[PDB]
């Protein structure tokens, strides 16, 4: 096999800068048999570059490719918020047609405070015997956030699950959803439900709360 | 309109086989070739192998040689990838790719890709999802939907049949220790439109063949 | 015009050529007895263009050509003026103004093997269609893209020939068929191939 | 590589005559018969007649006898169909069709093979008193997925052709059939759906061609500001 | 002349089913019968000749049979791009004649339309006429109701509809409705809306704009 090493593992840059991604092969590979793909979240790979220097049809000029022998470079000049993706290099001139590990290109942004929302379980879900409480953290950067569930001023542990979206292609923010799951009985034993958000963009932790039945 | 279209998601018990289809349009299929690649959740692309349409000659990666069979059907311009001896490590999204070809001439790279086919291999059964509204409270408000207790991935969530897309966030699903999956899809809208505009979340689970339209109202 | 033309040599030959490397026998200075052809019932295809076979013993020509090869049964329809397909485009092309006969018979008992007969081949890839009566026997790697192949197989670099692998199949359309094409040439020159009546 | 390329769409007054051409390439012109087949809008197919490209002999269907003349020019490899005393029923798309050669079987019997393996693109002939008019092209400005388009209005006769970005854009394109307005002029619209993010980046221009009036219009459509 | 009666005039079937249409001749025409497929707006393309022979390049899913007076044409696995009108044609005796045709349609899952509305261009307003365009994209089934409302007043007699043929890929249709007024009448009103009723919509969907 031919080993494809991409460098670096992750790449954080502000919009407008120039990103330089390196792809190295364990032995020489023909230039007209190296390709660059761009993969966005929830999307198929897209042919960015072929032949190590040729742009596929409809690909913008800010994408460029170069290199030879055992070293190839994909350069994204004039970086844009929509360019957050994983970029892959593939050689297809010698079987097996190996891929690189990919390079994660992320966008730098001003610090943004999350917007915190709370949703009590619906009556339809209560009739089923299980209760789900959702705390939503909307449009914050950086990724690092802390969510604490409190039931009657009692800190919860081992019963909540978080989910973070990918970086937005427009404002480069993140969004978090935390789901607290209880039984009908356990949910109805208590009164006040609160989720506490600690984040860099907040001077003090922000608690959003609701009262069961009001 | 030049496209490659793959089959829908599949759930297969371990040890069985899955056959993914890849239909070509807009191209001289007879002069092209089709490569099959797989990507695990949050992982790298993995080359499986390729086929030459005209001759049917195949070449596979060493890992899939004894397990994969790639064929084509020229009467329908459709290529196929069959994976046998399914193990839990085969749960992934499988893509086909092909170069565009003008009769005799062909593009010098795989520029056409299919949408992908999500294949989950496990012993668990197929369970449809239950959809619950997260109603907005009483200058911008937030609402959404809760898609709970389904297996396996994926689920698709749209709002107002695709009319509403600004401010939407469909969070990646989390598998709740019971072995079923839960996901939430929210969207933010101005506070002056709750009592006037109507919002409906449309969830589809192809593996269970379940279509649901849930309206979200403010309490 | 002297002795008899050797048609039995062409028709009853033990082995036939691959269609991409089709054989041609040039027939000159002889008396041609076509009765052994049009009075036989063993042929599944017998079509003549520009001439009726029942008149061939009463006609004279400058030269006659007999091309022979093997193809699939469902491909025999391509041996005709104006046709398209892999055989007509890449292996054997008849001219639009063709004057001659196309004669084909099933040869499953001769050219099929249970394990497949891979001696018979056809051209699968070519940059352009063949001119009429053109023979191409090159084995150069076909260049599907703009990248030179440098004689090495790979992506967009394919071997241009493919074997029939004839087997005793169930559908007759898949079985091998032997084809003889008779071309009747008329130039501004004395006739050397004549029917027995002339 | 066989091509039959026919002359452009025309409008002719009733009682007049029309001559449709069919230029042949990629084969020996004189080796094949040439047939003519016409199709009235929304109706079936009607055989008109046959011409020998070599000697120019013709045979016409009875219902067109005395009204149609078929000719051939070997120098330009062109076949002509001329129809006179045009009526409203003669408004149709006219096609030249080519079958393979005939042959003799083992018994010496002449066998015909009149199945049409090649066709021209067709020629729309409109029989009307109305005068030719070039169209006006107006933008249909856009707003996920957005939609834009071009409205081609007040032209005669049919047809017009609409391409997008000089043929670069084909996906998501719908060119609707024309409608005959109450003013006797035709009107259609061609729309295409694109990604919203591309609204501010990619330029969209529709190219409209009304050949019967030699009208070529390029219209840039941009979101309203 | 020899008349060729085709049956049925039109039909619909889902992807994968087997379809068999028939052509009957008034007299004996031996086996000199051919089958053409005409996709919308293009010339007919020969698929079967002499009632059973598959034309070179035609997929094997097509077949035909018959000799004498009755003939049949069959598609084994119906495919999205098989959407066309099919004609039989004889050449046993001049003049050559065609059948009446058979319009084949494809069944698929119900898809709701996407509705867009387009105010008149300022350039067209200069000419003294206003055209409002309502677009329905990629829906099934064909039937839909488009209703124009001007200041909530239902309009009839001043709009025209045009429907595309079934798409060869996704088997859906598209529709455009144009509402035409004079500039004087156009400036007299404020709210312009088109209302769409379809099987794929639980409730009618309205898209509107204000002239301002
Ligand atoms: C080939 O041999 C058979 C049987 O011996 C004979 O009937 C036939 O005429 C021969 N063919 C020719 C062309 O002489």
């Amino acid at each position: 096999e031919i080993v494809l090493t991409q460098s670096p593992g992750t790449l954080s840059l502000s919009p407008g800068e120039r990103a330089t991604l390196s792809c190295r092969a364990s032995q020489s590979v023909s230039s007209s048999y190296l390709a660059w793909y761009q993969q966005k979240p929830g999307q198929a790979p897209r042919l960015l570059i072929y032949g190590a220097s040729s742009r596929a049809t409809g690909i913008p000029d800010r994408f460029s490719g170069s290199g030879s022998g055992t070293d190839f470079t994909l350069t994204i000049s004039r970086l844009e918020p929509e360019d957050f993706a994983v970029y892959y290099c593939q050689q297809y001139g010698s079987s097996p047609w190996t891929f690189g590990q990919g390079t994660k290109v992320e966008i730098k942004r001003t610090v943004a405070a999350p917007s915190v929302f709370i949703f009590p379980p619906s009556d339809e879900q209560l009739k089923s015997g299980t209760a789900s409480v959702v705390c939503l953290l909307n449009n914050f950067y950086p990724r690092e956030a802390k969510v604490q569930w409190k039931v009657d001023n009692a800190l919860q542990s081992g019963n909540s699950q978080e989910s973070v979206t990918e970086q937005d292609s427009k404002d480069s923010t993140y969004s978090l959803s935390s789901t607290l799951t209880l039984s009908k009985a356990d949910y109805e034993k208590h009164k006040v439900y609160a989720c506490e958000v600690t984040h860099q963009g907040l001077s003090s932790p922000v608690t959003k709360s609701f009262n069961r039945g009001e | 309109q030049v496209q490659l279209v793959q089959s829908g998601p599949e759930v297969k018990k371990p040890g069985t086989s899955v056959k993914v289809s890849c239909k070509a349009s807009g191209i001289t299929f007879t002069s092209s070739a089709v490569q099959w690649v797989r990507q695990a959740r949050g992982q790298r692309l993995e080359w499986i192998g390729w086929i030459v349409v005209g001759s049917g000659n195949t070449n596979y990666a060493q890992k899939f040689q004894e397990r994969v069979t790639i064929t084509r059907d020229m009467s329908t311009s459709t290529a196929y990838m069959e994976l046998s001896s399914l193990r839990s490590e085969d749960t992934a999204v499988y893509y086909c790719a092909a170069p565009y070809c003008s009769g005799g001439t062909c593009h010098d790279g795989f520029d056409i890709w299919g949408q992908g086919t999500m294949v989950t291999v496990s012993s668990a059964s197929t369970k449809g999802p239950s959809v619950f509204p997260l109603a907005p409270s009483s200058g911008t408000a937030a609402l959404g939907c809760l898609v709970k207790d389904y297996f396996p991935e994926p689920v698709t969530v749209s709002w107002n049949s695709g009319a509403l897309t600004s401010g939407v966030h469909t969070f990646p699903a989390v598998l709740q220790s019971s072995g079923l999956y839960s996901l939430s899809s929210v969207v933010t809208v101005p506070s002056s439109s709750l009592g006037t505009q109507t919002y409906i979340c449309n969830v589809n689970h192809k593996p269970s063949n379940t279509k649901v339209d849930k309206r979200v109202e403010p309490k | 015009i002297t002795n008899l033309c050797p048609f039995g040599e062409v028709f009853n030959a033990t082995r036939f050529a691959s269609v991409y490397a089709w054989n041609r026998k040039r027939i000159s200075n002889c008396v041609a007895d076509y009765s052994v052809l049009y009075n036989s019932a063993s042929f599944s295809t017998f079509k003549c263009y520009g001439v009726s076979p029942t008149k061939l013993n009463d006609l004279c020509f400058t030269n006659v050509y007999a091309d022979s090869f093997v193809i699939r049964g469902d491909e025999v329809r391509q041996i005709a003026p104006g046709q398209t397909g892999n055989i007509a485009d890449y292996n054997y092309k008849l001219p639009d103004d063709f004057t001659g006969c196309v004669i084909a018979w099933n040869s499953n008992n001769l050219d099929s093997k249970v394990g497949g007969n891979y001696n018979y081949l056809y051209r699968l890839f070519r940059k352009s269609n063949l001119k009429p009566f053109e023979r191409d026997i090159s084995t150069e790697i076909y260049q599907a893209g703009s990248t030179p192949c440098n004689g090495v197989k790979g992506f967009n670099c394919y071997f241009p020939l493919q074997s029939y692998g004839f087997q005793p199949t169930y559908g007759v359309g898949y079985q091998p068929y032997r084809v003889v094409v008779l071309s009747f040439e008329l130039l501004h020159a004395p006739a050397t191939v004549c029917g027995p009546k002339k």
